[PDB]
Formats: C-alpha cells, sequence, structure tokens
RNA sequence: UGACAGACUGAGAGCUCUUUCUUGAUUCUAUGGGUGGUGGUGCAUGGCCGUUCUUAGUUGGUGGAGCGAUUUGUCUGGUUAAUUCCGUUAACGAACGAGACCUCAGCCUGCUAACUAGCUAUGCGGAGCCAUCCCUCCGCAGCUAGCUUCUUAGAGGGACUAUGGCCGUUUAGGCCACGGAAGUUUGAGGCAAUAACAGGUCUGUCAUGCCCUUAGAUGUUCUGGGCCGCACGCGCGCUACACUGAUGUAUUCAACGAGUAUAUAGCCUUGGCCGACAGGCCCGGGUAAUCUUGGGAAAUUUCAUCGUGAUGGGGAUAGAUCAUUGCAAUUGUUGGUCUUCAACGAGGAAUGCCUAGUAAGCGCGAGUCAUCAGCUCGCGUUGACUACGUCCCUGCCCUUUGUACACACCG
C-alpha cells in the first residue's frame, strides 16, 4: 500500500535550500510520514581559474570563479497520492526539486 | 585512513595516546587518569593534542606557497 | 569549427562544462551566469 | 539526460542569454531585469520594466512574439515558458533603467552636465544614500578626459559591495567616439526587504534605549 | 598468522612454498621480459616468478576484486622519461595474467562473481599455514 | 597590532554610558548583555566590543573616567 | 539571390502562422530548426524585408530575431490569403 | 540558372570552351548607397586589465590665515599592520581608503540527520589455533542500535588580548606567563580609494570615430607552404654531474578535482581474454559520496646488485621496426622495442625567490585536447637551516630643508 518513494532536491544558495527542505520536512511530520532525512550529500565546487587581463600583459593575475552547488536527499514511505498531496506548497526560490520513485 | 607516511605514525602516537586517557577518564578515574596525563604532557604536549598545520594553497604567479617565479628584469 | 556563443571567436574558448565562451566572453558574462567569485 | 553541473551551467547561460537580448528588445520600455521561475508544469520569465503598457504593445501583443520567439529558439514545449512583464517599484535604485535614461537623454542632443544630474538629483530624491555616475570619451574635445558626478554616501571595497552598490556600464553611440557611462548607486537598509536590502551594513550600532519601570 | 608476521619475511617464505610444494607450468618467456614499460632491465632475480606470485598471493588474501589492470596499477611505478619530467607508468599485464592463471590452475585464487580475484577457501588454509610456519 | 578602532571604540563609550548596572566585569555575560541591548551584524564584532567595554568597566569601577555621562 | 517560389512560400506561409522568426550565425546548416533551408535564404530574404522595414531586426549577438510588422502582415496578406 | 562527354586545372569547382537541354522575371546591367574586413590608428575612444602603490593615502561643507596660488582641518609627542587610536588642538563636523565585510583551513565525543556515507554488536559463513567451545584476521545480510567517533554539511558555539605580571602620561597600548585547538588580526586569500599612465588591447566582441578596401576584394571559401626555417645573443624551465646514489625485487599511504545521445556502449573507464610492449576483442557501470576510485601516486621504506670508473651517473644525437589519434603524421604527433651513450667533474662576472607545513624534494588532477604538458592553474606527501633584526644597498610613507627643475634630476 504504503510505497516509497525519494525526493532528489539541489541549489545554488545555502539560506534558500535549508528552508525549502525544511518546508518538506515539516509537511512530512504534519502528515506523520515515515520520513528520513534531509541527508545531505556533499557539495560539488565547479571551478574556473581565467586570466582577467583582456589582452594578456601586465603581471600575469588570474581569477578563480567558484559556483556551489548543494545536493540534498530525503526519504518517504508513502503513495504518490499523498505524495502530490503534499509536494504542492511554495516552493522557494532557487531550489529545485525531482521526486523519483523508487524500488 | 588518509594522510601519508609519517603522518599515519603521528595519528597513531595522538589516537592511543588519546584513547587511553579517555578510557582511563571514564572507566578508571578523573584522579587515575591524572597521573596518565602528566606523564605524557610531561614528556611532550603533541601526543594529545592536534597540530593545526595544513597545506596553504599555492598562489597564482609562482608555484609554491610562499615562492614565487624568478624575476628578471633584462 | 568551434566558436563562443557569445562573440563567435575562435581563441581562448572555455570548452569546460560546455560554456563555449571565450575567456574574456565569460569574464563580461562571468557573475550573471553564477559563477559567484568567494575568491 | 544531463549531468546536474551541465543543467546549472546551461541554466544560468540561459538567464544570461534572456538578461541580454532582452535589453535590444527592450531599450525604448525601461528594461531591469529579468527573473525565471519553474513551476509544475510551467517556465516563467518575468521581465521588470519601468513602461509596462508598450512592452504589452496594443492588446498584449509584443510579449506574444517575445514568447513565440524564445519558444522557439531554446525549443520549449508550446505553452511550456510563458512571459509576465511586471515595474520595478521603485525607478531610482535600479541602475540599469538609469543608465539607460541618462543613454538617451544623452543621445538626444541635451547636454552632458544638465543630463547627468537630470539622473542625480532624482537618485537621491528617489531615497538612495548615494549615487555616483562617471562619463568617458570625447565630449566636446578630442583628448579624452573623463567626468565624474556625486551625491551622498558611498561603498567600494569589502563583500558589502555586492549587497548595497547597483552599478551598470553603457555604451553610447554618439557621433565621433563613445560615451562610456558608469552608474552606481547606493542602496538603503529596508528590513522588510522590498526597496532596499534586509541586513544592514556591518558598520552600523543601534544601543537601544533603556525603558524604564 | 598472515597478518600477525613481518609483510616481507611472508613472501620469503612463499616464494619457496609454491617452488617446492609441487610444481606448475610456466611459459617460455618469463626470463626475458621487463615485467613493465618504464623498467631498464630484467628483474635480477633468478626466482622473480614465484616471489612475484607469492606478493600476488597475498594481494588477493587481502583484497577482493583486484583485476588484470589493478594488478598493472598495483605495481607500475615511477617512469623517468629522459629530460622529460618522469611520471608514473602502469606495469605490463601479462606478467600478471600468468601468474593468475598459475594461482589460479592451483585454486589457490579463483575468480570472482561481480568481478576480479577472490581467494579460495583452501587457498587461504595454504597461505595461513605457510605464514604460520614463520619466527 | 590589536588597536580597537572608532567604530568599536565610541560603541564601547555610548553602550556604557547608557547601560551601566546592566553591565557587569565577567566577560562573558557581557556578550550576552549586548546582544540583548543592542543589534549587530559580526560575531566578531561583538566579542571585540565586550572585550572593550569590561576593561572600561574596569577602570571606571575604580575611579573617575572621560567622556561618558553617568548619573 | 536565386530562390524558388517554393521557398518563398515555405517562409511566407511560416511568417503569417508564427510572426516571428529566429535565425543562427551558424551558416551552411542546409537545416534551421522549423523550417527547411541552408540559412543563406533564410537570413537574406528577410534582411530585403528589414531594407523594406516589413520586418523589425534585433540582432541580439548572431541570433537574427526578426518580429513582423504589420506593415508587413498587409504584404503578406496580399500575398498569400 | 545548373549541367553530361574532354582539354584546362591537383581538383568528382561546368570557372573558361565544343554541345544545346534545363529553370523562369528569383535577376544581369548601369546610376547611389549599403554590407564585410585578424585592414590602419590603443596617439581619436569605450570597456577591462596592469602599473604608479601592498604602501596608507585622498576630498568637499562651515570657520580661521593669505591680495594670491594655496593653506588649516589631515597635528607637536606616544602607540599602531595602518590618516589605527590616545591626545594636542582655529578648528568643528562629516565622506571614501584602512578596520569592519566574504571565502577556504584549524576546534567541538555538544545539536539536526544520514544504508549514495560508516563504524559498533550480534547471527552465521572461511582460515588458523588446549580444537569442543573460545581467541585472532576475514566475507554476507538485517526491526541491531537508548548508533554518528570516523565521512558529509547545516545551524551554532569558540578568541576578546579575557586573566596575571612588568613597562606605559599607568590613556591608546606593548612585552611576558597559565589556560585554550587557536594569543604575528589565528593562517591564507577575495574585495580594495582620489588622481593618473599618452601603460596594454581596434588581433575578444553585429564595442567603436576617422581613414583605406568594396568583385580583377585586405571580403569569404578551398589546396598546399608558412608561423617550427638557423652563424649567433638573451629570458622562464626540464634533466644531471652520483653512493645522502642508480638499477632490480618486496612493502603501502593522499587530496584536489574530471567524466555533452558521446549511436547503435558512447566521455571516464571496471572485469575477462589476446598481446613481451604498444595496444586490441568481449559483456558491462556511472549524468555520479552510487560507476570509474573507499583514487593501491611517487619521493620515502627494507632485500640485493653496482664500489669512485664520463661507471650500470647523465640520456642528448641517430638507425631500424610496430601501434594508437586523426581525411591526412612529411620538417620525425605521440607511445613502445632494440641499438647509438654525445656534452656535463657543483659551475665566471653577476643575479632570483624565500621566515613555517614555509623553501626544497615528490607525484596527481585541471585548462589547453581528435592525439601532443618540459607550461600555467590547483591538490596532497616528506619537510628543514637561518633570522624575530637594521637603514648598509634597492625602494615606499610622513616631517623639516634647498632648488635656476615642472614632459619635474632620464630636469
Ligand atoms: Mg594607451
Ligand atoms: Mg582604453
Ligand atoms: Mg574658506
Ligand atoms: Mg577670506
Ligand atoms: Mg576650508
Ligand atoms: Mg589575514
Ligand atoms: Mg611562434
Ligand atoms: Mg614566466
Ligand atoms: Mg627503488
Ligand atoms: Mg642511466
Ligand atoms: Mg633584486
Ligand atoms: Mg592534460
Ligand atoms: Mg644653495
Ligand atoms: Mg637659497
Ligand atoms: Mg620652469
Ligand atoms: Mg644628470
Ligand atoms: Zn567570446
Amino acid at each position: 500500500v504504503q510505497h516509497r518513494i525519494r525526493i532528489t532536491l539541489s541549489s545554488k544558495s545555502v539560506k534558500n535550500l535549508e528552508k525549502v527542505c525544511s518546508d518538506l520536512v515539516k509537511g512530512a511530520k504534519e502528515k506523520q510520514l515515515k520520513v528520513k532525512g534531509p541527508v545531505r550529500m556533499p557539495t560539488k565546487v565547479l571551478n574556473i581559474t581565467t586570466r582577467k587581463s583582456p589582452c594578456g600583459e601586465g603581471t600575469n593575475t588570474w581569477d578563480r570563479f567558484e559556483m556551489r552547488v548543494h545536493k540534498r536527499v530525503i526519504d518517504l514511505v508513502s503513495s504518490p497520492d499523498v505524495v502530490k498531496q503534499i509536494t504542492s506548497i511554495t516552493i522557494e526560490p532557487g531550489v529545485e526539486v525531482e521526486v523519483t520513485i523508487s524500488d | 585512513r588518509g594522510g601519508g607516511k609519517t603522518s599515519q605514525i603521528y595519528s597513531i602516537r595522538q589516537a592511543i595516546a588519546k584513547s587511553l586517557v579517555a578510557y582511563y577518564q571514564k572507566y578508571v578515574d578523573e584522579a587515575a587518569k591524572k597521573e596518565v596525563k602528566e606523564i605524557f604532557a610531561r614528556y611532550d604536549r603533541t601526543l594529545l593534542v592536534a597540530d593545526p598545520r595544513r597545506c596553504e594553497p599555492k598562489k597564482f604567479g609562482g608555484r609554491g606557497a610562499r615562492a614565487r617565479f624568478q624575476k628578471s628584469y633584462r | 569549427s568551434r566558436v563562443c556563443r557569445v562573440c563567435g571567436n575562435s581563441h581562448g574558448l572555455i570548452r569546460k562544462y560546455g560554456l563555449m565562451c571565450c575567456r574574456q566572453c565569460f569574464r563580461s558574462n562571468a557573475k550573471d551566469i553564477g559563477f559567484i567569485k568567494y575568491r | 539526460q544531463i549531468s546536474k553541473k551541465k543543467k546549472f551551467v546551461s541554466d544560468g547561460v540561459f538567464y544570461a542569454e534572456l538578461n541580454e537580448m532582452l535589453t535590444r528588445e527592450l531599450a525604448e520600455d525601461g528594461y531591469s531585469g529579468v527573473e525565471v521561475r519553474v513551476t509544475p508544469m510551467r517556465t516563467e520569465i518575468i521581465i521588470r520594466a519601468t513602461r509596462t503598457q508598450n512592452v504589452l504593445g496594443e492588446k498584449g501583443r509584443r510579449i506574444r512574439e517575445l514568447t513565440s520567439v524564445v519558444q522557439k529558439r531554446f525549443n520549449f514545449l508550446e505553452n511550456g515558458v510563458e512571459l509576465y512583464a511586471e515595474k520595478v517599484v521603485n525607478r531610482g535604485l535600479c541602475a540599469i533603467a538609469q543608465a539607460e535614461s541618462l543613454r538617451y537623454k544623452l543621445l538626444g542632443g541635451l547636454a552632458v552636465r544638465r543630463a547627468c544630474y537630470g539622473v542625480l538629483r532624482f537618485v537621491m530624491e528617489s531615497g538612495a544614500k548615494g549615487c555616483e555616475v562617471i562619463v568617458s570619451g570625447k565630449l566636446r574635445a578630442q583628448r579624452a578626459k573623463s567626468m565624474k558626478f556625486k551625491d551622498g554616501y558611498m561603498i567600494s571595497s569589502g563583500q558589502p559591495v555586492n549587497e548595497y552598490i547597483d552599478a551598470a556600464v553603457r555604451h553610447v553611440l554618439l557621433r565621433q567616439g563613445v560615451l562610456g557611462i558608469k552608474v552606481k548607486i547606493m542602496l538603503d537598509w529596508d528590513p522588510k526587504g522590498k526597496l532596499g536590502p534586509t541586513t544592514p551594513l556591518p558598520d552600523l550600532v543601534t544601543i537601544h534605549p533603556p525603558k524604564e519601570e | 598468522t598472515v597478518k600477525d608476521v613481518n609483510p616481507h619475511e611472508f613472501v620469503k617464505a612463499y616464494s619457496a612454498h609454491l617452488k617446492r610444494s609441487g610444481k606448475m607450468e610456466l611459459p617460455e618467456w618469463v626470463d626475458i621480459v621487463k615485467t613493465a614499460r618504464f623498467k631498464e632491465l630484467p628483474p635480477s632475480d633468478a626466482d622473480w616468478y614465484y616471489i612475484r606470485a607469492a606478493s600476488m598471493a597475498r594481494k588477493i588474501y587481502l583484497r577482493q576484486g583486484i583485476g588484470i589492470g589493478g594488478f598493472q596499477k598495483i605495481y607500475g611505478g615511477r617512469q623517468r622519461n629522459g629530460s622529460r619530467p618522469p611520471h608514473f607508468c602502469k606495469s605490463s599485464g601479462a606478467v600478471s595474467r600468468n601468474i593468475l592463471q598459475e594461482l589460479q590452475k592451483m585454486g589457490i585464487i579463483d575468480v570472482d562473481p561481480k568481478g576480479g580475484r577472490l581467494i579460495t577457501s583452501q587457498g587461504r588454509r595454504d597461505l595461513d599455514q605457510v605464514a604460520g610456519t614463520v619466527p | 597590532g590589536r588597536v580597537r578602532t572608532k567604530t568599536v571604540k565610541k560603541t564601547s563609550r555610548q553602550v556604557i554610558e547608557k547601560y551601566y548596572s546592566r553591565m557587569t566585569l565577567d566577560f562573558h555575560t557581557n556578550k550576552k548583555v549586548l546582544e540583548e541591548v543592542s543589534i549587530l551584524q559580526s560575531k566578531r564584532l561583538r566579542n571585540k566590543v565586550a572585550g572593550f567595554t569590561t576593561h572600561l568597566m574596569r577602570r571606571i569601577q575604580r575611579g573617575p573616567v572621560r567622556g561618558i555621562s553617568l548619573k | 539571390m536565386i530562390i524558388s517560389k517554393k521557398n518563398r512560400n515555405e517562409i511566407c506561409k511560416y511568417l503569417f502562422q508564427e510572426g516571428v522568426l529566429y535565425a543562427k550565425k551558424d551558416y551552411n546548416l542546409a537545416k534551421h530548426p522549423q523550417i527547411d533551408v541552408p540559412n543563406l535564404q533564410v537570413i537574406k530574404l528577410m534582411q530585403s524585408f528589414k531594407s523594406k522595414e516589413y520586418v523589425r531586426e534585433t540582432f541580439s549577438w548572431q541570433h537574427y530575431y526578426w518580429y513582423l510588422t504589420n506593415d508587413g502582415i498587409e504584404f503578406l496578406r496580399n500575398f498569400l490569403n
């Protein structure tokens, strides 16, 4: 009856992601789901080094950019009709949600 | 796990010392543990306390954390 | 046979992650694509 | 299927390609920014500008052409991405629109010193802790010389530059050169978040008075 | 047993072990090769092939799923490229292979489910007792 | 190299003027006192201020002192 | 330029059905998406619609955005309809 | 307008011709104007960057002094990394810069959790053993946790010179000592002011004025060469001159990061087989803490072998051959195999960087990339000598001082 569903969630912003995950989590606790998370996953740090000159003279000075991508997952023991009963509330900016039906 | 070779020796020393003092403090006695800490900290202090020193990032304009490319005027 | 998505220049690209920009167009659009420069 | 790194990079490139293309289109409408929102069964492009019925055209036509060209260019499922085009609550703070206004005022033939303070006193009255303008190029003389115009406070270093300075760069196509226009505008602290940012500058202290009982 | 003894004399005992504990086949190119591209000379050892076997035997003893390429990798080394900077070069694989078919035809090890080579329950017996017979 | 700057020193004078009997000498009390009688945006500035008002208290609690006005 | 009635028509249909048109600068594809053309013909006939100001053109970094005008809808309405 | 047969031309470019079919107002011609240019001018400009300048410096409002340019504020002293502060005070009050701010790293047996991470215990399973059970190392799965130390990352906490001492106008502070992970601001960076320079870039841009070119083109495309040619000088580096070493076994330990439908397995590549090597064939895994890879890195560590010898140090030069990438390897792409074994004996005048996980030694990843990393950007491993000062040299900041200099002593 009660299936096993997973929620895959990632963003660019610490605060904003932490707000979205807690929203889903307290949603789950209001409906007394068997919920397990939010497990935190190591942050993937895209980096670039670029010679900040546009012509190539002067002191060789580079600049480093870094996009951090923060990975989070939650496990829910529910039916997908309950999943769409829950996960329709506001989603805060920039955060991304890709629910997956697992084994 | 991890580290190098001598780094692992220096972790083993630390973890033996720190597990000894934790085990005595929780299961033998505080006062009886005091003699152990005072012997160890008498020999040295780095048995018990980690070393804050790490490898610090290398800055552009020279291979080396604190070095630079060789400089030529002519 | 590969140029910028931006200025159509075939020197100094940044092909990693599929940016397909040159090193200067990437600085010019750097912080709006999202390469926030903490360091 | 694509990795998440590529996912985020391609979404960023989409944001930038809009942020740029929407400028040549919405130059004569007072463009200020675009926000992209991902919803269930829909994707949204939030054009924000200063004049809304002329970006709508007559009876919402111009937005129709723009949504069609975005659909087509980025190969979106039809009805996939839709446009709202709202109005920036305050106009003296979004440095893009102020720089563009200086651009048209300066193109039309209006004097440079008149044009810059026409921007500057507007920015001052409209609640900004300071403003700077730099005009650089060949104005009334061949040899290049750059004019700075100021009013009020301004920060230049450290982190809060990003949270307080709305800064723009524009190029102008006056005959016989190009005028560069830098517009820097200081924002003011609104804890509400409506008008200026939420967290105040790292050098401000509020010693509360001693309520008595 | 095996972990309880010095990591060298176990190999020194075991190299003579699968010399004298019966015998087996051995391809007829053992004597020419360098056993790794970056090397410079054939091994000085006369019974180098048996020591190769003993070392790989304890590798498989204390790990599961070690491959034809993993054995290449764990036996490669530093390659001075000439005036070029030195680098890492994987060892040669066909030397490791016939060691694996020797230990397999002896039943010391065998191919693994999920890939690799796992110690055999009786090969475990062989290595444990030969290690027990060390100082 | 540990000279406190003008922001720290004048928050020190102003807060210890404006609130005297509600601060003490023990450092760690003062931190939280100031956390509830002031709004700041850097816990290191917060400790930096408390560490100076504490010996301002030490000097006042023995003798007299400059600008601050206490009733 | 050398173009067929057929190619003119398959663009004229498409503009009267959509209203916008998008090219790319990458040249010699032989297939612009959403129509059948090698991108010379589209870019250049739309250029000529620009010269006769039937379409407004915002070049937008080598992507050729052409927005039909109501000046040009009468032309196309007098061509195919 | 496109073309079949041949010359032409390398050219299966119908460019040009013999040959006349084909298409139909899409043109061609001529008159303007466009368009395009890695064309010129960085000395017409934007923009961005570098530098002056890594230092601590700069500017209005009101007031004072001066006919005036200008000066005061911005300072006599003390303190500081600091125009940082105490304070003095014709100054008063304010703005940038400094500091504050941001990031990474260091600490937490405290909190939230986590079978994509991982101990721990029990159950079995293998192997050794006073063996019958146990004790030790191993593999497998769990309604094992009143699991989260290890791993990840969120929120926080922590350090302020707080305590003590001495010096100090007992002010700003400084030196010392317990404590603490941390007492050069804890370390390292990011950002970084006014005024500039005739600093760099029109060769980053459908950024750009002017000028030159616009078909017999500085446009664009194609074929080939060229940027790589070597008497010779200079610059950053790579490899060495050995024995504190080379070669050959054995032993075993990171972190950064990286991985397009890539089509009929396809970037990273596991396992199996073929192969001395290069490299091949097969079934696979991963859009990733899941598969590669819990990255089995070298230096280092032991066991021998060489024994002061241009030797087995050193590996340039060249010969012969195979293989992979590429439509294409020639002026050797690269990698192997075998052979050749060149100069180099610690380096002249001079000169570079460097004060603790630092120099130095060592490898790895990334960019570039169809293949080419002696480079550049990051990551870890081993890991020190000396110094804690000074103005002697080379400079920067401030004050007094002299100037016949001001494109400013390169006067
Ligand atoms: Mg110049
Ligand atoms: Mg310029
Ligand atoms: Mg005056
Ligand atoms: Mg006067
Ligand atoms: Mg004045
Ligand atoms: Mg620092
Ligand atoms: Mg060259
Ligand atoms: Mg260099
Ligand atoms: Mg060796
Ligand atoms: Mg040699
Ligand atoms: Mg020097
Ligand atoms: Mg590479
Ligand atoms: Mg004189
Ligand atoms: Mg005189
Ligand atoms: Mg003069
Ligand atoms: Mg002279
Ligand atoms: Zn570009």
